[PDB]
């Protein structure tokens, strides 16, 4: 279930906070259990400098949390 | 003896959980199950100390060790 | 996957980023390798002979060019408040 | 692999996955390899804890003492 | 299953979720599996105690790996 | 099993990738396994910084596990299908 | 060989493990399962001689083996 919430908000934009002060906001496109996510206009945020992709594939272990901004 | 009955017997009692984690808790045993995911109510965490009030249900994967009493 | 490198030198990085050289000669799902003559590359030395390297530790494997051999946590939660 | 039953009433030296060594007696166990141990001591220097379960899953090496 | 039954219990309650990090995410939780992985609400995160400094507020539902939890306590 | 058939997908394609070490390489998508394994053939350096201690290699093999990203191009897939597929999940 | 079944057929031969922090473990293997957990006979532990030991396969980096292992 916590899953299927999270299939709610696709094509919408989500924020991510990855481990070692990592922050990607971008347009959420598929995700798995695993976390594994892809995004696409994303946005990093090391910690303060950016970076920018259009499309992006995120691996699941290295996730922390995922909600909106 | 088995190490599970130990713990089982151990319920509604002072139990001392420690984590891998250089972190510990101590809290009366409400309940168990077959990953070792324990209940511990009223739990006093260490590190450095919380205080918890009720019911908490406590992760299986990190726990290291159990203490009887604490 | 692993078939093209196997029986072929090879450069090995650690997840510690340490550095291996050797010959990649078995591997497995779990992709711990088999291989032979290992040498240290930060340490410089000769490893051993024959050794069974664990897949977890590795990172990523290097196929050597016969060729061209040119091989030889807490403060994080201040920033969030910070922020 | 390994008949713990001729360890038992033994002093071990069980060294736990993430950096954590245990020494005590040991006194029962299972396949899941779930300890029983009395007069644990307890190193991360030290500290004596009662009578202990240690869990099998974070078991890493174990030895004679 | 004790364990199952203090879950379906909390279900709609609300939680401190303390994660591994030391980071403590509190809110009414939307719900939960079989791997620890929590849904919450209106979710807050703080550092370690919720009387600390507030480090993000959350408008939408937050979603917290089970691999990461360390303890699901109410309040 | 989606991430695998997305990445399998990918095969022939310039993909960057970047290891947890920070370590960042350039190169093209030659294979993936079930685990998310990837190995790289031409393989070039986006970063001197960032790229590794690695000779005049051409080859290599990459652990899923230590990866943080894969970099793509919007053009290199259709976000349509992928949002279906995300949909047809089953935990 | 896959590197399980080259272990196995091991038996009796001498060998040399590292384990994750750094510690060495020298002595016969006697049992292997697979998940590389090994029990090993006449051991030697450095940073101290021991009858028997178990390692479990995870804490494991490196194992030397016997160079006429063919």
């Amino acid at each position: 279930t916590p899953l299927d919430l999270l299939k709610l908000n696709l094509d919408e934009r989500v924020y991510i906070k990855l481990r070692g002060a990592r922050t990607l906001v971008g347009t959420l496109q598929a995700f798995d259990s695993h976390s594994n996510i892809v995004l696409s206009d994303a946005v990093e945020t090391i910690y303060e400098s950016e970076r920018r992709s259009e499309m992006v594939f995120i691996r699941g272990d290295t996730v922390t949390l995922i909600s909106t901004p | 003896i088995l190490p599970l009955e130990v713990i089982d017997k151990t319920i509604n009692q002072k139990v001392l959980i420690v984590l891998q984690s250089n972190r510990e808790f101590e809290g009366t045993l409400v309940g168990f199950d077959d990953f070792v995911n324990v209940i511990l109510e009223d739990a006093v965490e260490w590190l450095k100390v919380m205080q918890h009030h009720g019911r908490m249900l406590l992760s299986g994967n990190n726990i290291a060790i159990l203490v009887p009493g604490g | 996957t692993l078939k093209d490198y196997l029986n072929k030198r090879v450069v090995i990085i650690l997840v510690d980023g340490e550095s291996l050289i050797a010959s990649l000669n078995g591997f497995d799902k779990n992709t711990n390798l088999f291989l032979t003559n290992v040498f240290n590359r930060i340490s410089k030395e000769f490893i051993s002979k024959a050794q069974l390297l664990r897949g977890s530790e590795i990172a990523l494997v290097g196929l050597i060019d016969a060729e061209n051999d040119d091989s030889l946590i807490e403060n994080e939660h201040v920033i969030w408040e910070k922020v | 692999i390994l008949d713990l039953a001729k360890y038992k009433d033994s002093k071990i030296r069980v060294k736990l996955m993430g950096g954590k060594l245990v020494i005590g007696v040991l006194k029962g166990y299972d396949q899941l390899m779930n300890l029983v141990l009395d007069d644990t001591v307890e190193y991360m220097n030290a500290r004596k804890l009662g009578l202990t379960v240690i869990r099998g899953t974070i078991l890493v090496s174990l030895s004679s003492a | 299953s004790v364990t199952t039954e203090f879950l379906s219990d909390i279900i709609g309650k609300t939680v401190n979720v303390k994660l591994a990090s030391g980071l403590l995410y509190s809110g009414r939780l939307e719900s939960i599996d079989g791997f620890m992985n929590v849904a919450l609400s209106s979710a807050t995160e703080h550092y370690e105690s919720n009387n600390n400094k507030l480090l993000n507020k959350f408008n939408s539902d937050v979603f917290l790996r089970g691999t990461q939890v360390m303890y699901i306590s109410e309040q | 099993m989606l991430f695998f058939s997305f990445f399998k997908t990918l095969v022939d394609q310039e993909v960057v990738v970047e290891l947890k070490n920070d370590i960042e390489i350039k190169g093209t998508l030659q294979s993936v396994d079930q685990f998310l394994n990837l190995k790289l053939d031409n393989i070039s350096s986006t970063d001197e910084k960032k790229y590794p201690h690695l000779g005049s290699v051409r080859n290599i093999f990459i652990r899923g596990s230590t990866v943080r990203y894969v970099y793509l191009n919007k053009n290199m897939v259709d976000t349509n299908l992928l949002q279906d597929a995300t949909r047809r999940e089953v935990m | 060989m896959l590197p399980l079944y080259l272990l196995t057929n091991a038996k009796g031969q001498q060998m040399q493990i590292e384990l994750k922090n750094g510690e060495i473990i020298q002595g016969i293997l006697t049992n292997v399962d697979n998940w590389m957990n090994l029990t090993l006979s006449n051991v030697t532990e450095y940073s101290v001689k021991l009858n028997e030991i178990y390692i479990r396969g995870t804490f494991i980096k490196f194992i030397k083996l016997q160079d006429n292992i063919i």
